[PDB]
RNA sequence: CGGAGGAGUACGAAGGUGCGCUCAGCGUGGUCGGAAAUCACGCGUAGAGUAUAAAGGCAAAAGCGCGCUUAACUGCGAGAC
RNA sequence: GCUGGCGACCAUAGCAAGAGUGAACCACCUGAUCCCUUCCCGAACUCAGAAGUGAAACCUCUUAGCGCUGAUGGUAGUGUGGGAUUACCCAUGUGAGAGUAAGUCAUCGCCAGCU
């Protein structure tokens, strides 16, 4: 279950997500990676459970980079609790999800096993996944 | 020394480190002393005692220094009096160092507590030194607890070859 | 039942006049905070970091001096 | 001279956000050529020769031709623009060598 | 070294001043060897009077003294009332004012420029 | 009845002026003495400070010292926010 | 052509490294008698002078090492009209930031000395 260690303020705004993933969106640190093609959230227990999928496929036999980290918390109210009477109390971290930011990236395992635990993870995902390979440009 | 140093000293160091212009040939810029004496909040009076130590040791008057910064670790405030210190040059300090090499030296009971090395690491040598006797001034008697120096030379030498080889000319033990 | 609710009043700072306009002596032209722009010729500094104009002419702003600072000027 | 790309002269009326995104849905890909001694000169490629020269490796560190007309150019790859999400080529950069 | 560096420091803020206030300056510049004044406008970029001991009339005597400093003073006193300046600001450059300084404004004071 | 903090004071100097001075951190050596007291030399660097919360500022430093002092004056006041 | 003072300008102008300069100028330099000075100290400030040295410092030159400047093209955003509602598309106008090619070891003014 990741979280921030410590954080400078408990609550923030909801806000809006638009745009694209200019950034994050490039094959960094292994040979090939599973990336988002539509927006939305992605929670700590989904990020645990796809990682957990992966892992147990994979058997271990190489390396798995996580490359989202969920930095937002939000709020909800107490429930049978009226409107109003300021903001609820943090409930659970998420992170953004922009198109063609890539989530998981796997080093070390021949395509088709990788393949097959990324077909594993994206049954768990809330959103539409695509699997990319590194290039030179 | 002053003059016996202007004569031999010079034209010997430039020979010995083989040195092209007389301006480079190491000098000796100041001699300070320090201590620290902390705690001095609790009596009141050691530090007095010791600006009389410095004005016996150093014919100069001593300037009391304060804490900077206040740590609860020890016991020193913002800016409360917590050292003493003294500076000296010219012919003054030439008659410090003579004074003190020649008597105080023999006078401490242990020997070779000074090695050629515990320079700074750019010609400029540090001394620690305990007990103010061994100076001229009163025995252990008419005074109050002993005290210990530090005695910072600082020289133009660049490097800890020209400091070594300036500070043996004038006769340092190593 | 919350901990804020608080806020203070507002304050009304900013650029009175700007660059081209013609002023007359004891115009305001910049309130801040603190000296976000500095004092040129013929304009002065008060105790709140207000600039005024101390002669009639035409405001300039510019960007000067070794530091960058932001200079306004008034030019007869 | 083993890669060669056909090209077409990308005009200024054919510059700008519009008319690439013209472009890009006429399935043509936006480059533009620059290097030592002369004048970049901005062109027009095809969508299914750029990914056909991608596919291979080679295509990154050999000299290849791009040919408008009967000016020809003797350029080297410099820099690639993909879609975020599709990977699609959107733009190149092309050095003189 | 930090001995020009702070002395420059020092000059600066009077500088500043006499610039903001718009008067006609005239400084001086201290040498082991010689002494300079020199008068300048209010916009601070053209030299309106100069005097100091490299010239012929002075550059004999010993040049670093008050003696000098008082002569090079009524020079500069002199050279400045034919080009036309009364008032000026005097301008230590970071110096104390004292000594050879002091004695070159008081012979410029008694050649006639009001400071 | 959105998210976070402060105030209901202090100071005859912590005000005025003339002159003067730069912080914080780290590394080397140096009696007690060290994780960290004071001394000395360097290195890189505004990360210190500004009575007090935050923000906008601060090299002519608005930060820091010393001597003399009471402009912490009286009558006003073009022109502006 | 060299040196000094005062400015314009505030990195394409700055740092770092390397090398040069003594006729004059500047800098170190002598010591401390009278001016003046250090919460100690002729270290700084100050005075009175030239026995040495351009060692340090400051200036001048070289280097793209660090830094700084920086297109063209594309992308993001966006005013107006229209079409849609995970926040996009079209017409029209506008247009970054980052990155790429590339550039840079500044450029001027007043006065005075020495050839
Ligand atoms: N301020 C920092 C200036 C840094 C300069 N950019 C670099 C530089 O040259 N450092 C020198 C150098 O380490 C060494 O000297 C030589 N030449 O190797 C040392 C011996 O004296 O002196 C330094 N310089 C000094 N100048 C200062 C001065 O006058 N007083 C106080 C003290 O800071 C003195 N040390």
């Amino acid at each position: 279950m990741l979280q921030p260690k410590r954080t400078k303020f408990r609550k923030v705004h909801k806000g809006r997500n638009t745009g694209l993933a200019h950034r994050g969106s490039t094959v960094s640190f292994g040979s090939i990676a599973i990336k988002a093609t539509e927006r939305g959230r992605m929670t700590a227990r989904q990020i645990e459970a796809a990682r957990r999928t992966i892992s147990r496929r994979i058997k271990r036999g190489g390396k798995i980079f996580i490359r989202v980290f969920p930095d937002k918390p939000i709020t909800e109210k107490p429930l049978e609790v009226r409107m109003g009477n300021g903001k609820g109390n943090v409930e659970y971290w998420v992170c953004e999800i922009k198109p063609g930011k890539i989530l998981y990236e796997i080093e070390g395992v021949n395509e088709d096993l990788a393949r097959e635990a990324f077909a594993l993870a994206a049954a768990k995902l809330p959103f539409k996944t695509t699997i990319v390979t590194r290039t030179v440009m | 020394l002053k003059a016996r140093y202007n004569d031999e000293l010079k034209a010997k160091l430039q020979e010995e480190l083989s040195i092209k212009n007389v301006m480079e040939i190491p000098r000796i810029t100041k001699i300070t002393l320090n201590m620290g004496v902390g705690a001095a909040a609790t009596d009141k009076k050691l530090l007095d005692g010791a600006v009389a130590d410095m004005q016996l040791i150093a014919g100069q008057k001593p300037v009391v220094t304060l804490a900077r910064k206040s740590i609860a670790g020890f016991k020193i405030r913002d800016g409360w009096p917590i050292g003493c210190k003294v500076t000296l040059r010219g012919d003054q300090m030439y008659e410090f160092l003579d004074r003190l090499i020649s008597i105080a030296i023999p006078r401490i009971r242990d020997f070779r507590g000074f090695s050629a090395k515990s320079f700074d690491g750019r010609g400029n040598y540090s001394m620690g030194l305990k007990e103010q006797i061994v100076f001229p001034e009163i025995d252990f008697d008419k005074i109050d607890r002993i005290r210990g120096m530090d005695i910072t030379i600082t020289t133009t030498a660049r490097t800890d070859d020209e400091g070594r080889a300036l500070m043996r000319a004038f006769g340092f033990p190593f | 039942s919350t901990k804020n609710g608080r806020d203070s009043n507002p304050k009304m700072l900013g650029v009175k006049v700007y660059g081209g306009q013609t002023v007359t002596a004891g115009n305001i032209i910049v309130r801040q905070r603190g000296t976000e722009f500095h004092a040129g010729a013929n304009v002065g500094m008060g105790r709140d970091h207000t600039l005024f104009a101390t002669a009639d002419g035409v405001v300039k702003f510019e960007v000067k001096g070794q530091f960058g600072r932001r200079y306004v000027k008034v030019e007869t | 001279a083993n890669f060669v790309l056909n090209a077409q002269a990308r005009a200024e009326d054919k510059q700008g956000k519009g008319a690439s995104r013209r472009l890009r849905r006429e399935s043509l890909v936006p480059a533009i050529i620059y290097g030592g001694n002369a004048e970049p000169v901005a062109v027009t490629l095809e969508l299914r020769e750029l990914v056909k020269a991608l596919e291979s490796n080679v295509f990154f560190e050999e000299v290849v031709e791009i040919k408008v007309g009967d000016k020809v150019e003797n350029v080297k790859i410099q820099a690639l623009q993909r879609h975020p999400a599709k990977n699609t080529p959107m733009h190149a950069d092309f050095k003189r060598a | 070294n930090e001995k020009k560096q702070s002395r420059l420091r020092r000059a600066k803020s009077t500088r500043l001043h006499i610039r903001a206030l718009g008067a006609t300056r005239l400084c001086v510049n201290r040498t082991p060897r010689h002494i300079y004044a020199q008068v300048i406008s209010a916009d601070g970029g053209k030299v309106l009077a100069q005097a100091s001991t490299l010239d012929a009339s002075l550059r004999s005597g010993t040049t670093g003294n008050i003696e000098a400093a008082t002569k090079v003073g009524a020079l500069i006193a002199e050279r400045a009332k034919a080009a036309g300046v009364t008032k000026v600001a005097f301008d230590r450059s970071g110096f104390k004012y004292h000594g050879r300084i002091k004695a070159l404004a008081d012979a410029a004071r008694e050649g006639g420029l009001e400071f």
